[PDB]
């Protein structure tokens, strides 16, 4: 009944670097190998290394080179995993895994449970709230909302007149764009008759950055 | 005549009735004198499969060893996890000797003629023997020493290249002599082979290599990391461990008065036991001159996984698992039964 | 070169109904699938192609045709949805997230197009955002067209959960440009195709036009 158990989860900042433990039972410790995983939302789940408990063989992957080191401790059946030079691309949860069986290492039945690793900075933004405003030009009813633009780290709220609007309110999960920024656009489907007459106003609140922010949407004129 | 079977081996070797060296001793008692005229039976027409990564000599070897040096190589010292044995530890006079391994009654053993076969799948040329030749039982990693060569050309064996957690054995065809040498700061030792042997092998293992990964830019570096016995070449000399440094062995590529290569060695008392998981001090050094005039016969390999641009693949020397050490030597040959 | 490529990125379906996953590779070596359910470690499914790992019901098989391998899951249930992985010695797909979804009339989007705000101008960013709203089935595409000239890698898709009371889905497609780009070029749509509609349509919009 093989086990292995981890560590729990950490946070880090960028630039520091992290431990894990990882002990495993129920199988001879030195006779069989161990990898370390690492599976980041969004990405490929890559491995990082294996590592052979009998003589501390170890053999990483290329781009990890330098970053990572594996030991482990022949006494207590620990295998452990270091990683230095914490960027943000390092948020992951972190596994180790062991063979079906001890000839062929690549059949993972066997995982610990994960550690979490949140590699994060204390840095924080607030958002620019821009408005996408309904077309003068006018299936049936119109379309309106706020353009959550530029802000860091997620989540942000978004409410429409203080809530009372509530029925035909679309809020988008927010995206991860290329400056390292989030970035969502929350919408609403009004009568396209009252336009001109009914006030509009988008709710957008971000509590990392202590932002409160309401923003007017309405058509250009002309 | 195949007929894969398992059956307690024998083993047979020279001995001397008066030499005291811990390998002539323990094949007084283990061993048989050797067959003065051992015969050979050829095998026309007949093909069969080998499996040198799954075979049961490599095993009775392994066990043979272990409990040659449990008798022989007594450490004054022996800890394990919490428990803790110590005894007697004199001095010995040590230096391997060949062992043979042979196949008792109703039973027989397949050498495999094939000079460029890599260790698995078909062979076509099949004889049969009654015992293996002459193999000396030398414990080292990194390189293989003092071990018999290939006779057609360079051999590469792995259970699977493209498997990067199988180790890659070298087999050669032009030897390598290695001469180690500790001089009557007394632990400090130092190896030297010639730069033209070395740097034309590791070209010539090169070329091979290409021709397993095309396309590829073949390139060797020093050893990832692990205990010293695997980060270094350790190898035991006349019963003191030696630990060297072979970086300076592995310069990255190897294209297409003489100068030698110094690698810089150190014996140690406080050894990690190969047989199993412990720790094991020995006695401090003899004096004098301790030399070891070595061949380099075939080499230990770990390619480097992960994905690669440059389109460069990378090798490392590899060991720590001594049953490598005994196949190296054991893979032209599989027990069969007789019917 | 990871040399495999997993597909398709997301799979909406009911339960009952089957999954087939599929993944390309040149690369000699066996190949296993991996299954991740919500906040749990990956387990074994198959292993050397079509080898079924214990404990994991017939509903799962594995095939190999070529370089394609599939894994097919039949009479799908709950505890089969999450993410699925194929792997190939030390490397691994991209990842297949098949998750629920309920079944209805099949509903055509409502596309309304976005101009950036002049508000957002000043910053020199360009904004527009292309609306998809509630629609039926998932599977939708939308393509940006700037003067008659398609677009690539500048946009980000976005899709809202599929609504619990109506079933249905909303995209919102977002394209950048800096406000240079932008300053040239008059006419700028985006163009939706999609199950409920016989054509595509486009919506677009003259900049500097009211
Ligand atoms: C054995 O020799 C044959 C030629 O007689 C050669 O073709 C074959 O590749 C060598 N054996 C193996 C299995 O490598
Ligand atoms: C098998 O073939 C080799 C040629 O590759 C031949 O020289 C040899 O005589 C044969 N094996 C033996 C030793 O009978
Ligand atoms: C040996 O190989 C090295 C590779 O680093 C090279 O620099 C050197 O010229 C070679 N020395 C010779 C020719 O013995
Ligand atoms: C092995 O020798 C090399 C020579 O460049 C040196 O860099 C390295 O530190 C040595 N290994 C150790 C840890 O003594
Ligand atoms: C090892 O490589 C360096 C270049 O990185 C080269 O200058 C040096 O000559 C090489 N050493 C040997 C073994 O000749
Ligand atoms: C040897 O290797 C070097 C590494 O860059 C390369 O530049 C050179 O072309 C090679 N020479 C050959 C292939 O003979
Ligand atoms: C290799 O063999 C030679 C004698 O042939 C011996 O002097 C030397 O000690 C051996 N090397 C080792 C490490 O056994
Ligand atoms: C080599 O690896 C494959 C999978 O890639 C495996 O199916 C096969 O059994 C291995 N071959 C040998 C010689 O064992």
């Amino acid at each position: 009944q093989v086990q292995l158990v981890q560590s729990g989860g950490q946070m880090k900042k960028p630039g520091e670097s992290m431990r894990i433990s990882c002990r495993a039972s129920g199988y001879e410790f030195i006779d069989c190998t161990l990898n370390w995983i690492r599976l980041a939302p969004g990405k490929r789940p890559e491995w990082m290394g294996w590592l052979k408990p009998r003589g501390g063989a170890v053999n990483y992957a290329r781009p990890l080179q330098g970053r990572v080191t594996m030991t482990r401790d022949v006494y207590s059946d620990t295998a452990f995993l270091e990683l230095r030079s914490l960027t943000v691309d390092d948020t992951a949860v972190y596994f180790c895994t062991r063979g079906k069986n001890c000839d062929y290492n690549w059949d993972f039945e066997h995982w610990g449970r994960g550690t979490p690793v949140i590699v994060s900075s204390p840095s924080t933004k607030g958002p620019s709230v821009f408005p996408l405003a309904p077309s003068s030009k006018s299936g049936g009813t119109a379309a309106l909302g706020c353009l959550v633009k530029d802000y860091f780290p997620e989540p942000v709220t978004v409410s429409w007149n203080s809530g009372a609007l509530t029925s035909g309110v679309h809020t988008f999960p927010a995206v991860l764009q290329s400056s390292g920024l989030y970035s969502l656009s929350s919408v609403v489907t009004v009568p396209s008759s009252s336009l001109g007459t009914q006030t509009y106003i988008c709710n957008v609140n971000h509590k990392p950055s202590n932002t409160k922010v309401d923003k007017k949407v309405e058509p250009k004129s002309c | 005549v195949w007929k894969e079977a398992k059956t307690t081996l024998f083993c047979a070797s020279d001995a001397k009735a008066y030499e005291r060296e811990v390998h002539n001793v323990w094949a007084t008692h283990a061993c048989v004198p050797t067959d003065p005229n051992p015969q050979e039976m050829a095998l026309g027409n007949v093909t069969e499969n080998f499996n040198m990564w799954k075979n049961d000599m490599v095993d009775q070897m392994h066990e043979d060893i272990i409990s040659l040096w449990d008798q022989s190589l007594k450490p004054c010292v022996k800890l394990t996890g919490g428990s803790t044995v110590t005894q007697a530890c004199p001095k010995v006079s040590f230096d391997p000797i060949p062992i043979h391994y042979c196949a008792p009654a109703g039973y027989a053993i397949l050498k495999c003629n094939n000079e460029t076969f890599e260790g698995t799948g078909p062979c076509n040329n099949v004889s049969t023997v009654q015992c293996t030749h002459g193999i000396k039982p030398v414990v080292s990693t990194q390189l293989l020493l003092n071990g018999s060569l290939a006779k057609e050309e360079i051999v590469i064996r792995s259970e699977n290249l493209t498997d990067n957690a199988k180790t890659i054995i070298v087999h050669l065809k032009e030897s390598v002599e290695i001469v180690c040498t500790r001089p009557g700061d007394t632990r400090q030792a130092h190896c030297n082979i010639s730069e033209e042997k070395w740097n034309k092998t590791l070209q010539k293992v090169s070329k091979i290599l290409q021709e397993h990964f095309p396309n590829k830019a073949i390139k060797f570096e020093p050893h990832s990391g692990g205990d010293l016995e695997i980060t270094t070449h350790s190898f035991n000399c006349r019963g003191e461990f030696f630990y060297c440094n072979t970086t300076k062995l592995f310069n990255g590529t190897y294209n297409s008065s003489n100068t030698t290569i110094t690698l810089p060695c150190r014996i140690k008392q406080i050894v990690n036991m190969w047989q199993g998981v412990g720790r094991a001090m020995y006695a401090p050094p003899i004096k004098g001159n301790i030399t070891c005039k070595s061949i380099i016969t075939g080499l230990l390999l770990t390619r480097d996984g992960g994905n690669d641009d440059n389109d460069t693949e990378t090798f490392r020397p590899g060991g720590g698992d001594m049953r490598d050490n005994w196949r190296s030597e054991l893979y032209k040959y599989k027990v069969v039964e007789i019917k | 070169e990871i040399v495999l490529t997993q597909s398709p990125g997301t799979l909406s379906l009911s339960p009952g109904e089957t999954a087939i996953i599929s993944c390309r590779t040149s690369q000699y070596g066996s190949l296993a699938w991996y299954q991740q359910r919500p906040g749990q470690a990956p387990r074994l499914v198959i292993y050397s192609g079509s080898t079924r790992a214990a404990g994991i019901p017939d509903r799962f098989s594995g095939s190999r045709w070529g370089p394609d391998y599939n894994l097919t899951i039949s009479n799908l249930e709950s505890g089969d949805f999450g993410v699925y992985y194929c792997q190939q010695y030390e490397f691994f797909g991209q990842g297949t997230k098949v998750q629920v979804d309920i079944k209805r009339t099949v509903a055509a989007p409502s596309v309304f197009i976005f101009p950036p705000s002049d508000e957002q101008l000043k910053s020199g960013t360009a904004s527009v955002v292309c609306l998809l709203n509630n629609f039926y089935p998932r599977e939708a595409k939308v393509q940006w067209k700037v003067d008659n000239a398609l677009q690539s890698g500048n946009s980000q898709e976005s899709v809202t959960e599929q609504d619990s009371k109506d079933s249905t889905y909303s995209l919102s497609s977002t394209l950048t440009l800096s406000k240079a780009d932008y300053e040239k070029h008059k006419v700028y749509a985006c163009e939706v195709t999609h199950q409920g509609l016989r054509s595509p349509v486009t919506k677009s919009f003259n900049r500097g036009e009211c």
